[PDB]
């Protein structure tokens, strides 16, 4: 909002909204979160992405995908468990790196700069 | 509150079975719904414990809540000694 | 006027030097002395639990945030929580006076004036 | 290591106290003079008497006055006065505030 | 000061037979409630039994509190404070080491749910709400009685 | 009243004073 | 001395002559992770996408598959040690900080990490993938497996395998070609020394796609597991998902066939051994079906039955977390199996010891985080005695 | 050689301002350890003089509750920091000290200009933080005394804000009495453990008491 | 007063003169025989090992 | 069918733990493996009598063994022989009497061991049975670990208390920004 | 504004009296009594004797105002296979509260039978009764369900008599913010919400990093926008109490919207801190602690443990 700041910075995207984002040109590392509201650990994970999004205001774009809405899409994305992220490099030739589990916030920022 | 007077509970002082003649007492239904005996004489009950017998005297007009040959734990209520607001109970 | 959170209000009548206040078996003098007679008449045993657990928390360097009615999990849940934490404080910090098996939550404290112990153990805490 | 002042540096009070303690112990038990256990206690008692007497003398006589009203001219100060330090309040001293002209503010790290 | 009487958690000594008596009362209450559902007893008979069996148990615990203290722990700190008459009475100690018993709604009636736990054991959420009736009645009647 | 009660609460008696069945200083003043 | 050799020639021997220390050692094999619930399915009534404070409502009203979710084998090892047993973890981690942290996590839990290998040229829990747009849908392919999925058969610790009386693994390793090959070697070694094989399915997201496809993958590992733990949803999915759903939705048209059917309680259906025949095999010493912590349907060659349990995540609404509950019940089973060998052939003691597993799972649901709040043995034993009447314990 | 010996069985330096020392005195005849223990207990706790800052004098501030531009701490924060530093001195009397420095940087106890009578104990104690190059000069008064400074108004001087000094240097003391088990004269063993703020080692505090 | 002084004199006496918890035994490669022996004695970290006194030859290099 | 009662477990007591500890020592002989409520009640009446006997035994042991043997229990770093004969032999060899050796032993005692050793203080008179009780026996005083894990209660005593946690409501908007957002109040720029 | 607790609890008071209300004259003691419909809506403990006893109540923590001017308290609905049930939390007006079998017991009882037939105390028709779990309609799951804020700050409240807990809430409204506050070792976990809602701590209304912090203000930058948050230093409250805010964010740290930046008086680290933790012994001491007297040491005096700042305005 213009007068009230939004409480959450991590934007939820559809499977299609994610596709054109990957197909389109991104100048910053892309972090894709797969989560479910019923997932226990994803509550703790979701807070870290909000904290991470504050660290990377515009240097890195963080989005999340709900596996309830896109169960078939997450399955095609080689997602084996729920607390799973995907760091998509801005360079198309690079390889996306997938992390599984409650990775420490320190690792997350290390992946953004070292490998992206 | 409900007995309309002074009520004393005679509790078993020893574990064991209770021996008394059930014919000497009159059948009755207590205010709690439990069947029991009404004692109108100086009935003496016998509690045969592990060691010895423990004869206990039950005064008249007192409800006997136990049965003959019934096993009773210690400190368990045996008899009630029995020596007007109206309330509507909605169900 | 000083008061705990269990309705144990109190006026301050005396201020004593640290060397004549009663002290624990680690030598630390107590900061405030309460009348034990207040608990039985006012019937607020929560301060007894809070007192003992406060001592354990300071020694173990912990803070406890306990939702009310912890006995719904089990009987004597608060007693089980406080005694276990007292023993943890008595073990990690090697202060056997913190948890006395003979009388948990209580300890023998010494008179700061004469230096001789009070024979009956006293409940201490923070 | 008893308190000693220039007025009591000769330790003569200890000498008088020591022999006084020796006399005190030997007179009360004249038959235990050739007793090793009693002599150990006697000698220890003499030491304590000598220590006390020297300690008393220092408090009685005090210390001569420092260097920057009495019939027999004798000026003395107590132990507290002997241990009292100069205030170091000299306006030119480095320990006293000076006007802004000569503050010479030291630089930090 | 020299003796330094002081009460702890375990100083609040409970009657050894409380567990048996409460368990016996629960069995009678459960059996009677089951037959009330069957229709062998009516609601008033259940209501009386619930109130009376828990009041008799509470009174027996209070009755046996002093002889237990005298025979087992004569120098119990909580016992000496009340038995000597210094502070508190048997009823207040019974709230700590026995069971708070039955409270009363602000109409004189008895609340059929008993308070089987004391203050050392701690009350449950429902028992504590019931005990607020006694506290509210006590503070209100105190203002009336004094005025 | 507590302090006086403790003072006059005398010796432990009987089984509370001796472990086994038996089957003390004297002061002149 | 060759881990990759056939477990039929000379053993690894070494200098073990003194008896092993009780309790018997347990080996948990597979990836090491914190949290990371593998069982993921599509669920209805999602909460707010952003407001995670509402997501507790799905912890005390969980999806039926997520009633007692499992986790990585590390959780089973960690929970087993807190229950008093001894557990050793076999797996590979990267040389980065996270690999040190994960190994430090298990070390502080008294878990023997002597079987943990370090891959210096790898990043822990990091899978490098390539995104490809195939048939208009974005997909990914595993370019390089993570060090967890990269344990070679030559890196197995035969000392752990010889001592380990129970060998535990999940179906997550079956999603990695490297680990699947390594797993069968470890199973072969474990059988050689006499250890029992424990198969906790915990089917990950890919394995829920098709029943026929999944059963083909599980087929080899299912036939060599002495003990198998599955959930109700996993068991129904393997046999017929639609058939058992129709039974649950069935209501008699005119009148109930018995008084209990009138109450329309939750359907705690106990599968008959005839329905278990497709999944049964000769070596299967024990099969347990867990409807969360509510029912433990146990199956043995001689007998079968169900152990009734409970769950009270609502007793602590703000600190309830289903995660790791499945690990706790599995660890509770292995804790008692290693100490009560009579369980496999005595139904009465089997139910009594399984109640310990039920109590362990209940406590594990009362705290946020899996490894953070795995119950202690005394805590589990106390809850078992409080929950059940003394005749049942 | 002496029949009655004492020794420092353990000396520790937990931090710059927390020294621990445990001492044994054995063998003591029955009742002597109790007498020595309590007297040492009271002497250590309240009969040992210490020296610390008593009042500080600023120049350009209106009161001790204002804010100085360039300093990250309020004036009241500075006084509490000054009240926390530890000083050692064997001499009595009120002495002056100066903190005339300029920033930016951290002002520590090492930056205090002390008279030769007193010495700084922990030079690393933080006092103030300077963010901009201002010139800060503070006049200090150092006094050695017993107990604690009276917490009453004495600021009638030239804006020398008083500091509630706590002169006691022994943080805590404890003593234990153990039976020697001689069985012939009831000898006893006395232990004394002393905690000091570093202004004097526990052995010195044992002697001073 | 004298008895009190004699009690505190000894304190002034002087005598004559004459002229890596975060590393564990699991990580370092050890023989299973040695590993079990240490584990039986609750020697989990290296600090527990040095507090008790070809084992050392392999250990000293790491 | 046995009914769940919440009183089916006997309440953990100090008396039960000590009575069991005394049973294995032989000081007491209980009727069975577990002390009954009658025996625990009887223990309270005579609890002081048994404590004194243990205290007397320790005093007798100290008198016979000697200061070195008795107090070597709380000095782990003392490997030398603490027997009466060894102490006498050491004095003959070196001239250091028993007191000198005793001060030497306590020089190696750590502060943690010293605090444990304070149970032998002639004033405290801590129960010898309580000093040597194992942890597994102590836990039975309150009845083992709590079913609800204490880690839920534990909080570090330095925490900024993140207000964006799962247990906190949404951040409260400024009142004159929620109204502006919902166009209920026009800004002064619109007004002028 | 005596302390952060008073600022919050004041706005949640219920006044039975007032214009058109039942004043002290028309104050029949029935209105001064606990009614079974008060459960979860009006705190039974917090009588809060102000103008008169039982005429100034307080709302329960989870209590909410219904559409028809009614008090609604949430309960957990035990739906029996009735759809997905979406949200099982129902706010119940007092009218419909009476007609549900609400139970507060736990489900940790098992027998040779099933769990559904296990009995549990429950409320029905303003009456407590023991019923099996299968007849129960609702559960009260929230711990702080039936209590106000004052009574919810008492650890181990279930071990205190209710009347003492009534006065404890009164005393905590008289606590003085000290010069340096200190968190309680033992609490209830409600001090977090009390500090959060009191507005005494500084809460970031925007996300971003901390560019500059000092004793007077905090600079926060986020979304290419910077905010200069001012701090409150030595400001008198209506009860002559100092309100001082101390920054708790270091420079360069990133802050999410709604997180704490600085904490005011009687608040440490986002928690209500109205007192101190001190060593305490419960023994009689020569009569200086006779009855409710308290004996303290000089350590509390020269240590400034209970030193408080008070600002008086003369106008
Ligand atoms: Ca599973
Ligand atoms: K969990």
């Amino acid at each position: 909002g213009k007068f009230v700041r939004e409480d959450y910075l991590v934007r939820k995207l559809s499977a299609q909204e994610l596709q054109d984002l990957v197909k389109g040109e991104r100048k910053v590392p892309l972090i894709v979160d797969f989560y479910a509201t019923w997932c226990g650990p994803c509550i703790l994970m979701a807070q870290e992405l909000e904290m991470l999004a504050v660290e990377y205001e515009s240097n890195a774009m963080i989005v999340k995908v709900d596996t309830d809405d896109e169960y078939e899409f997450a399955r095609d994305m080689q997602v084996r468990g729920l607390p799973t992220l995907f760091f998509i490099s801005p360079d198309p030739s690079k390889d996306a790196i997938r992390t599984e589990g409650l990775i420490p916030l320190q690792m997350m920022r290390d992946i953004i700069d070292n490998d992206m | 509150v409900f007995t309309g007077g002074t009520a004393e509970h005679v509790r078993a002082p020893y574990n064991g079975k209770i021996k008394f003649n059930e014919d000497l007492v009159h059948p009755t239904r207590t205010r709690h719904g439990h069947p029991a005996f009404l004692c109108y004489i100086d009935l003496s009950v016998i509690i045969e414990s592990e060691d010895i017998i423990h004869s206990v005297t039950i005064p008249p007009k007192s409800f006997l809540l136990v049965q003959n040959d019934q096993y009773v734990e210690s400190e368990q209520v045996i008899a009630e000694i029995r020596e007007k607001e109206r309330v509507r109970k909605y169900i | 006027k000083v008061a705990g959170r269990h309705g144990n209000k109190g006026i301050i009548s005396k201020i004593l030097p640290r060397q004549d206040m009663p002290y624990l078996q680690d030598g630390r003098p107590v900061d405030m002395v309460f009348n034990p007679l207040g608990v039985p008449s006012r019937m607020n045993v929560g301060q007894i639990f809070e007192c003992s657990l406060g001592l354990a928390g300071s020694l173990l360097d912990r803070h406890y945030r306990i939702a009310p009615f912890d006995e719904r999990y089990e009987q004597e849940a608060s007693r089980k929580l406080v005694f276990s934490e007292l023993y943890e404080a008595s073990k990690q910090t090697a202060n056997p006076w913190v948890f006395e098996p003979e009388y948990p939550g209580k300890s023998r404290i010494f008179d700061g004036r004469t230096g001789d112990p009070f024979e009956q153990p006293v409940i201490i805490g923070k | 290591d008893v308190p000693i002042t220039p007025f009591t540096r000769d330790m003569s009070a200890s000498g008088d106290g020591i022999v006084a303690g020796l006399i005190r112990m030997l007179t009360v038990q004249p038959d235990l003079m050739n007793d090793k256990g009693y002599l150990e206690r006697t000698a220890r008692y003499a030491i304590e008497c000598g220590v006390v007497d020297q300690w008393l003398l220092a408090q009685t006589r005090g210390y001569p006055p420092k260097d920057d009203s009495d019939p027999n001219g004798i000026r003395s100060i107590t132990e507290r006065e002997y241990r009292t330090s100069k205030p170091y309040d000299e306006p030119d001293g480095p320990y006293v505030m000076k006007p802004v002209e000569e503050r010479e503010y030291r630089k930090l790290e | 000061t020299a003796t330094s009487i002081s009460l702890g958690i375990d100083d609040l000594l409970t009657i050894p037979s409380k567990g048996w008596l409460v368990q016996d009362a629960e069995q009678q209450s459960l059996i009677l409630e089951k037959h009330h559902h069957y229709g062998n007893v009516h609601a008033v008979e259940k209501l009386r039994q619930s109130i009376e069996i828990w009041y008799a148990t509470s009174e027996y615990l209070r009755q046996e509190m002093n002889p237990n203290f005298r025979m087992t722990d004569p120098f119990n700190p909580v016992h000496m404070m009340s038995f000597s008459g210094a502070r508190g009475n048997a009823s207040q100690v019974h709230q700590l080491v026995g069971m708070r018993g039955l409270m009363s709604d602000p109409q004189g009636q008895m609340i059929d749910l008993p308070i089987q736990s004391n203050l050392r054991e701690g009350l449950s959420l429902t028992e504590y709400i019931i005990s607020c009736y006694g506290a509210r009645k006590g503070v209100v009647d105190t203002a009336v009685r004094t005025s | 009243l507590i302090g006086l009660y403790v003072l006059t609460s005398g010796t432990r008696r009987g089984i509370c004073a001796n472990r086994y069945n038996p089957c003390e200083p004297f002061f002149c003043n | 001395t060759n881990p990759d050799s056939d477990p039929a020639l000379v053993d690894y021997d070494d200098g073990i002559d003194f008896p092993y220390d009780d309790p018997p050692l347990v080996c948990c094999f597979g990836a090491v992770q914190k949290e990371f619930v593998p069982v993921v399915r599509v669920h209805d009534n999602p909460m707010h996408p952003d407001i995670y404070s509402q997501w507790k409502m799905l912890q005390w009203d969980p999806p039926e598959f997520g009633r007692a979710p499992g986790g990585p084998p590390s959780n089973v090892a960690i929970s087993h040690v807190r229950l008093g047993g001894r557990a050793a973890f076999m797996g590979k981690v990267g040389g980065d900080d996270y690999g040190e942290e994960l190994v430090l996590m298990m070390n502080k839990e008294r878990v023997q990490t002597r079987g943990v290998k370090f891959d210096e040229g790898a990043s822990t829990a990091c899978t490098r993938v390539k995104i490809k747009f195939e048939d208009g849908k974005m997909k990914a392919e595993t370019v390089k497996e993570p060090p967890e999925d990269s344990l070679l058969a030559s890196e197995l610790n035969l000392a752990v395998l010889k001592e380990a009386r129970i060998f535990h693994f999940n179906s997550e390793v079956l999603t990695s070609p490297t680990m699947e090959s390594t797993l069968f070697k470890a199973i072969q070694w474990s059988k050689k020394f006499g250890g029992l094989i424990f198969f906790d399915l915990n089917l990950p997201l890919p394995l829920w796609r098709s029943r026929n496809e999944t059963r083909k993958l599980i087929k080899k590992s299912w036939d060599e597991a002495n003990i198998i733990e599955v959930s109700q949803q996993e068991l129904e999915f393997l046999l017929d998902e639609e058939y058992y759903e129709r039974r649950r939705n069935y209501t008699p048209q005119y009148f109930a066939e018995d008084f209990e059917q009138t109450k329309n309680r939750r359907d705690y259906y106990h599968y008959t051994p005839e329905e278990i025949k497709p999944l049964w095999h000769d070596d299967l010493k024990l099969l347990v079906v867990t409807d969360g912590t509510l029912r433990l349907h146990y199956y043995t060659p001689k007998f079968d039955g169900v152990v009734v349990g409970t769950e009270d995540v609502l007793i602590t609404p703000f600190t309830c977390d289903r995660t790791g509950s499945g690990d706790a019940v599995v660890a509770g089973i292995m804790r008692k199996l290693t100490t009560c060998p009579e369980m496999f052939e005595d139904q009465d003691v089997l139910e009594r010891q399984l109640r310990f597993a039920v109590a362990a799972g209940i406590i594990s649901q009362w705290t946020i985080g899996a490894v953070r709040g795995f119950p202690t043995e005394s805590a589990t034993q106390n809850l078992k005695e409080q929950v059940y009447v003394p005749s049942m314990w | 050689t002496r029949t009655l010996q004492w020794k420092c069985v353990e000396s520790r330096r937990d931090s710059k301002r927390l020294y621990y020392g445990r001492f044994i005195l054995s063998p003591l005849m029955k009742g002597q350890a109790d007498t020595i223990g309590i007297a040492m207990r009271r002497a250590l706790l309240g009969e040992i003089e210490g020296t610390c800052i008593t009042r500080a004098k600023f120049e350009n501030i209106p009161h001790d509750y204002s804010n100085i531009v360039g300093i990250q701490e309020s004036v009241h924060e500075i006084l509490m920091n000054l009240n926390e530093i530890v000083l050692k001195s064997n001499l009595y009397g009120t002495r002056n000290a100066l903190i005339c420095v300029q920033g930016p940087g951290y002002i520590t106890a090492r930056d205090i200009i002390l008279p030769p009578s007193v010495e700084i104990v922990d030079n690393t104690q933080h006092i103030a933080t300077l963010t901009e190059p201002i010139n800060l000069c503070i006049g200090l008064k150092i006094e050695r005394n017993r107990g604690y400074s009276l917490k009453m108004s004495n600021n009638f001087e030239d804006r020398s804000y008083p500091i509630d000094a706590v002169f006691m240097p022994v943080q805590n003391a404890n003593h234990s009495i153990h039976s020697y088990g001689n069985g012939n004269e009831k000898q006893e063993i006395l232990f004394i453990e002393i905690w000091t703020n570093g202004s004097l080692t526990p052995k010195e505090a044992l002697h001073e008491a | 007063s004298r008895n009190l002084i004699n009690l505190f004199i000894p304190f002034l006496h002087v005598e004559e003169e004459t002229f890596f918890q975060y590393i564990f035994i699991d990580q370092l490669e050890l023989p299973p025989r040695i590993y079990n022996c240490l584990k039986k004695s609750n020697i989990h970290t290296l600090l527990d090992l040095l507090n008790n006194s070809k084992l050392l030859d392999i250990l000293e290099k790491k | 069918k046995e009914q769940w009662s919440r009183w089916q477990r006997r309440r953990p007591d100090v008396e039960t733990v000590f009575l069991k500890a005394m049973a294995e020592t032989g000081q007491v002989k209980l009727y069975g493996k577990e002390p009954t409520l009658t025996e625990t009640s009887l223990y309270r009446a005579r609890r002081h009598l048994f404590k004194e006997e243990r205290l007397q035994a320790e005093r007798e042991r100290l008198a016979k063994e000697g200061p070195m043997a008795f107090y070597s229990e709380w000095v782990k770093a003392w490997k030398r022989d603490t027997s009466r004969e060894a102490v006498q032999k050491h004095f003959e060899e070196t001239g250091e009497d028993e007191n000198t050796q005793l001060i030497e032993m306590f020089s190696h005692q750590t502060d943690r061991e010293y605090r444990i050793m304070m149970g032998t203080d002639v004033r405290i008179k801590r129960d010898p049975l309580a000093m040597r009780m194992k942890e597994d026996q102590i836990k039975q005083i309150w009845g083992g670990d709590p079913v609800y894990p204490t880690i839920n209660y534990i909080q570090a005593p330095d925490a900024v208390m993140d207000f964006r946690g799962p247990d906190f409501h949404e951040p409260t908007p400024n009142m004159l920004s929620y109204l502006k957002e919902n166009c209920k109040v026009i800004s002064r720029e619109m007004h002028e | 504004r005596t302390n952060p607790l008073t600022q919050i609890v004041h706005g949640r008071k219920l006044s039975y009296l007032g214009p058109g209300g039942l004043t002290g004259r028309t104050a029949n003691f029935r209105i001064r009594d606990i009614h079974p419909s008060h459960y979860g809506r009006i705190c039974p403990i917090d009588t809060s004797e102000g103008i008169n006893v039982g005429l100034i109540g307080s709302l329960s923590i989870h209590a909410r105002i219904g559409d028809w001017g009614s008090l609604e308290s949430p309960f957990y609905e035990l739906v029996e296979k009735s759809k997905k049930a979406q949200i099982r939390m129902l706010f119940l007006s007092p009218s419909q509260d009476e007609y549900y079998m609400i139970a507060a017991g736990n489900s940790l009882a098992l027998n040779r039978g099933i769990q559904e037939e296990q009995v549990v105390p429950a409320r029905y028709r303003q009456e407590f009764l023991t019923i099996a779990w299968e007849e129960v309609h609702l559960r009260s799951i929230f711990p702080f369900q039936y209590f106000s804020i004052g009574a919810s700050l008492i650890p181990f409240i279930e071990h205190n008599d209710a009347n003492r807990a009534l006065m404890s809430s009164n005393m905590q409204r008289q606590a003085v913010p000290l010069s340096r506050s200190e968190k309680c070792i033992v609490g209830t976990g409600l001090e977090r919400q009390v500090a959060l809602d009191s507005g005494v701590p500084a809460i970031a209304e925007h996300e971003g990093k901390i560019l500059y912090t000092d004793t007077e203000k905090i600079i926060l930058s986020g979304n290419e926008n910077t905010l200069s948050i001012p701090l409150i230093m030595y400001q008198r409250s209506n009860k002559n109490t100092c309100m001082h805010q101390k920054p708790q964010v270091r420079r360069g740290k990133c802050i999410k919207k709604g997180q704490i930046l600085a904490d005011g008086a009687a608040t440490v680290g986002g928690e209500l801190a109205l007192g101190k933790n001190i060593l305490v012994a419960y023994m009689p001491w020569e009569g200086y602690n006779f009855e409710d007297a308290v004996l303290i040491s000089e350590c509390l005096v020269y240590g400034d443990i209970y030193t408080s700042f008070h600002i008086r305005k003369y106008e």
